């Protein structure tokens, strides 16, 4: 799974 | 001038427990628990399941008239009986270690129906016509299609003696029966022999079976017993048959396929144009979450049942608009 | 929480910060406006991914597992099947339920930890050029433009820059 | 002037474990625990429980004389067995499917005791009073309360075919017993023919004894055998019997009833007048803790049995009275 | 413990704050005595509460569990029944204990949380009107009646109306 | 002037992982998981195995030719089967409750080896010498060390009696053959009676064998089987044999003594001379350490399997020497 | 961390301080070196033990465990018999990953506390007679020769002794 | 459950 | 087990 809760983290 | 130090907040209104405090509000948060199926039976990774319409297993391995008759040769991922199966065992009677039948069919994955002793050229001397209104099609009285009725003829019953050779190269089911009169004047009427005896022999199957004659609760408007016996013929192997009355001889055999995540599955939901790499009674799952809450029976590739109605992990923080 | 920061001596969150979990709001001539902090969001973010991935990492693939049958005289055999799938089954909604109430109780205070060691860094940064206001904000001693206030978030401050200024105001 | 910031503290000598610490001295703390039983057997949900006193299962539903008979109904809450039960089987043979017998009788609530066979009355042509010194009373020598001993009459034993309808509304188990003489000679002075045989039929049920005579070492000063059976005759349906010897008739039968929560346990203590809801073989539990250390079987609404001698979760603080 | 308040920088408890878990002690002219403070003794008590009723919920009830009965040709049926009992036994004395060891650690750093919270709240109203004399105590620069002192209590103390005196005090 | 607070490093290279992170190099840890064995078979405690060489249960039981023969008398701590196990019934049939039989020799500490019915001596007037080349020892035709193939003498198979009081002071394991000859002429051959019989019975056993005759497909070249039956003889009771045809007569029984902690497991490796408190399929274990990955099938006192590569715990800090 | 000590504010460890878990390193006309904080280190020492101790205690000694054997027709006792090594097997498998994890956790967070409360030990019995010049070392405002360094190791450093001296330097 | 350890507590 | 990490730990 990945996190997308912002949008210039890494992954 | 000024700088503070702060932390995300949003309007989100998703609630997660804790041990010290329950129903917390939070900013971000994952579900762990599928609740959601598609109330569909489906095919599991690309293969159809084995529907079995209006009978169990008993019914289709015996050949019930009433069942639709399926393609010679089927391959499945998983077999589904009917909650309402009428049509089974129409003849009554005991069909003996059906249980470890059942499971052994839970690891087929392909059957092939032949015909091991053919009807007209198998058992001369003896009638094969014999049929029964327990086990009615259409009306008519009839008979199990993968068995067969030998009676007297012409006022003898020989003793026969055949046999069969596998050479499938697989395992082959065989099914037979044994029948049970209710008085001796009956026995001698179809198998003119009182002392009667069946004999089935392989290389690592040995059984005998005798009439046992008695007067009986009508079951189906029948007093007489038929039992019911199978057993598993190993490639290359030979089976026997012996008998001078009362064998329910076999007519059509299976050649079966051992497969793997396979199982047997009581449902009500229809077949549809769909595929799934979970399946449960109620409808397939899609999903690649750790639990779900939807039925403890499955096939395939599923998240672990559990009983929790809410499994939601937090993510975020405790979300705080004020 | 655990370390008094959220829903503590910052009382509340901010709908106005929409780039990152923890992060700034400053004012000065130049104006005001609030900007994430990404080394700790990306931290913390990295933190629970993998939490999350290791909570779906311990829960194998369930394969196929269905019912058996028996007959009249084997109840004494189903029963035993019976207490064998009741049990497994209490025991796997009991370790999921308790697992996620554990983790989330951490997660909670993870965070918590988090804010409160952003602010003690950026108060350790600023010393006595600047002086707690409450509720998590600082009030410099000194003009601290677009520059100044980057190398507070970037940590980079310069103490000795502002010193003398500083001094001056605080008297 | 001085304002200081603290925390309780009491005199408390309450010990917890913890992870890094074990035995910390804290204020407050709960006990999860259940450690204590009232060493009665007491009423489970205002239901007492059934007693069999001298016998087993196998004693009082075959009817054993030395045990002490029972109210012709009964209804209970679970079932006890005393550990020194000396009364059960008093002439030697194999009682079939007996711990089958026994997981049926533990979802049992009640039963009746009635006369499915009247004794002078069902079998004519045949003696009744047949008795023996394995089975004594009062010295005498007796015979089961719930079966007949059918011998030969007037040096014959006509064959002999009865049958019972259910017409209770519930499940009928009817026990009944095959008897083999050590010689031929007795078998011929019991039965008059030396071929004998037994056959009980139901809708569901089928089955034939053959006496097998073989000198035996002596049990109970026996040198027969005696083998019991027994079968669940269902509402509306019909078992009948058909013997010309050997066979050890039913004359009592029981209507059953199903029930919940119900089972066996065999225990030492006495039954009172009190009620609980959580019953153990060594005493009742009246508690609402999670967890009980007492014993591993359970009757009721009981808490999960551990091994732990200790689990006491803290609530408190740190005591520190210094 | 992890926060270093509880038998930490205040080495022990009051025998004399008898009506909660955390509180005060004061000392002025009109007199000195022990006053707990309920916000936070309320806060604590609703988490247990809801700790321990987890707990207890998690656990479900036990119905009715009795042994069977094997002939002698069915030992390896009798070994499987003994096995599975034996099994869930060893699970649920394992979960049991575990479960009591790791809550019972959490429940005493939540204590010492909560004692440090409560004395930097104090901290932060007083600043610089009093002075940190160790042991949690603070010692005024200013005379604190009854009326201040319980406004220190219930967070409302007013640090400008003290700042002059207080500022003279330290000077 | 200056004073620094800081903590521990070192050159470690332990990495151990955790819920937020994974791959954490820290100072210190410790290692709870089990993975390493000596690849031998090893004494238990001080006693050492039963290994059956070339030989099954069923081949070491029955006595087949092929296998060493063991000394009079032995005990073990555990029973070592081969995977190639070529010698076991070596004359086709079933062997009657033989996974109970195994369930039972599992909890047995040591047997002792005794001639129950001695060869020339107990059965008068029949032919002890019957072999046959299903069972060959070094080419010839042989059979089973333990028990005697009786055949017609002269002519005749007089009904034969015998019987043993056990006086043992111990359980005493008994087994026996029933023969079935393909055919009546051979039945008639061998034991000149075409309906025999075979009876044993003790206190508590009660069987009857009938010779059930049929041609059946060849297994070791043989179309005849031969059924193994066994019963355990309880301290001072009696077995008692009769027959008059088909009987494969106990020779040699035993003696056999009740431990704890035995099972039998299926090994590859050696026996060596070595000591262990911990015994797996793959060789013994020596450590104390709470979990294994090793084996899931142990003896002794052993680890908890677990399937995990990995369980190390932190014990030191994280390691950082920049 | 979320004290926010090891790997924090104190960036690294100190390859050169050998003696024990936790310690100082000081500087003065004397010379300079490192020394452990044993009493610190022995209660570290002390919890972790009984923590390891414990995980150890709560398996039980695994007796011995065989398979058993099922004849052609007993195929659903086989199979129920497996269902039964399988989950247990993941039931342990699962408890035993998930416990080590958890522990390592708050190993590691208990470590770091361990520092932070040395940290704010010495912070607290220093007071104004030194400065925080970050990096967790503190500049003193008057000489400190090693007997001063050692009372404030053991805990008994007397600030009004140097205050004078101190206030003088801090001017 | 209820922990009534003190008097003042609503629960 | 005993951690013996340091020699001047008591145990
Ligand atoms: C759990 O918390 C939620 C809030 O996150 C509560 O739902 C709110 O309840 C109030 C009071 O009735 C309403 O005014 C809000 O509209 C509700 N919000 C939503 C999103 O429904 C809820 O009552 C709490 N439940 C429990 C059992 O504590
Ligand atoms: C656990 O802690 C208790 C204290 O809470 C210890 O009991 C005390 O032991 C001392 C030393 O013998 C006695 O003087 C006290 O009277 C004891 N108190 C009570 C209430 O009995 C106990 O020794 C500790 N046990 C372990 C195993 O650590
Ligand atoms: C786990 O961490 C270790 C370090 O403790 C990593 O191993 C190092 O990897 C770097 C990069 O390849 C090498 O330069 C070092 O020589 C490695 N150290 C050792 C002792 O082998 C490892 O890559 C990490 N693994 C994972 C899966 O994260
Ligand atoms: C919350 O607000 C976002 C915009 O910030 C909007 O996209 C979303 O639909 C809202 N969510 C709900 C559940 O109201
Ligand atoms: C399962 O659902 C996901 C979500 O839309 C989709 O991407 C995927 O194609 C689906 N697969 C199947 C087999 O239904
Ligand atoms: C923040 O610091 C970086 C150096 O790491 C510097 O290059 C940058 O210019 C600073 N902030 C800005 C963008 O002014
Ligand atoms: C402790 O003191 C209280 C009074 O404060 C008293 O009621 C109680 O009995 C004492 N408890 C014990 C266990 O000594
Ligand atoms: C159980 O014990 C409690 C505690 O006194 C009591 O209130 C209750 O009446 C008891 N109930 C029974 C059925 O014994
Ligand atoms: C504490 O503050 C409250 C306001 O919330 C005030 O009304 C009260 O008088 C103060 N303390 C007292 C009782 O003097
Ligand atoms: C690390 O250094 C120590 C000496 O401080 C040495 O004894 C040891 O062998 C080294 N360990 C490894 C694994 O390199
Ligand atoms: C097991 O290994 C330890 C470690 O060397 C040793 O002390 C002990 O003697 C060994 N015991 C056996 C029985 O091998
Ligand atoms: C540290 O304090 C102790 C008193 O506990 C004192 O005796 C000792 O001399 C001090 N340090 C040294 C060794 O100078």
């Amino acid at each position: 799974r990945a996190l997308e809760y912002f949008e210039w983290l890494s992954x | 001038d000024t700088i503070c130090i702060g932390y995300h907040a949003n309007n989100s209104t998703d609630t997660v427990d804790t041990v010290l405090e329950k129903n917390v509000t939070v900013t971000h948060s994952v579900n762990l628990l599928e609740d959601s199926h598609n109330g569909k039976l489906c095919r599991l990774k690309g293969i159809a399941p084995l529907q079995l319409g209006k009978c169990n297993i008993a019914g289709w391995l015996l050949g019930n008239p009433e069942c639709d008759p399926l393609l010679p040769v089927r391959s499945w991922s998983y077999i589904v009986e009917t909650p309402n199966s009428e049509n089974g065992i129409c003849y009554p009677g005991d069909f003996i270690d059906y249980e470890e039948l059942r499971e052994q069919l839970s690891s087929v994955s392909s059957f092939e129906r032949f015909e091991i002793f053919p009807k007209e050229s198998s058992w001369p001397n003896h009638n094969t016509n014999g049929v029964t209104a327990a086990c009615s099609h259409e009306g008519k009285s009839s008979f199990y299609r993968n068995l067969l009725w030998l009676t007297e003829k012409e006022g003898s019953y020989p003793k026969l003696k055949n046999s069969y050779v596998n050479k499938k190269g697989k395992e082959v089911l065989v099914l037979w029966g044994i029948h049970h009169p209710p008085n001796s004047k009956e026995q001698q009427n179809l198998y003119q022999n009182e002392n009667a005896y069946v004999s089935v022999v392989t290389s690592n199957y040995n059984r005998r079976f005798t009439p046992e004659i008695a007067e009986r609760p009508k079951v189906r408007d029948q007093a007489g017993r038929m039992n019911y016996y199978w057993t598993l013929l190993k490639p290359g192997d030979t089976i026997i048959f012996e008998a001078n009355g009362n064998l329910i001889a076999p007519m059509y055999a299976f050649a079966l396929s051992r497969g793997f995540g396979s199982g047997i599955i009581t449902s009500n939901a229809s077949m549809h144009e769909c595929n799934t790499k979970c399946q449960t009674p109620l409808g397939a799952i899609n999903s690649s979450l750790p639990y779900q809450n939807i039925h403890p029976v499955t096939i395939g590739e599923c998240p672990k049942y559990v009983r929790s109605a809410k499994l939601r992990m937090v993510t975020g923080l405790r979300n705080i608009p004020s | 929480g655990l370390f008094g920061a959220i829903a503590g001596f910052i009382e509340g969150g901010w709908t106005g910060m929409i780039d990152g979990w923890y992060g700034y709001h400053h004012q000065n001539e130049q104006g005001s406006g609030y900007a994430a902090d990404q080394k700790s969001t990306q931290n913390a973010i990295n933190g629970i991914t993998n939490k999350v991935n290791t909570v779906i990492e311990k829960m194998n693939i369930q394969f196929t597992a269905v019912g058996k049958e028996f007959n009249k005289l084997e109840k004494r055999m189903e029963n035993l099947n019976k207490k064998v799938d009741d049990g497994f089954l209490d025991i796997w909604t009991y370790n999921a339920e308790l697992l996620v109430l554990l983790e989330n109780e951490r997660t909670l205070d993870f965070h918590d930890s988090n804010v409160k060691n952003l602010y003690e860094k950026v108060k350790s940064q600023l010393k006595n050029n600047a002086k707690e206001i409450g509720n998590g904000c600082f009030e410099f001693y000194h003009k601290c433009d677009n520059e100044c206030m980057e190398s507070v978030r970037n940590g980079t401050y310069d103490y000795p820059k502002y010193s003398e200024e500083s001094k001056l105001n605080r008297e």
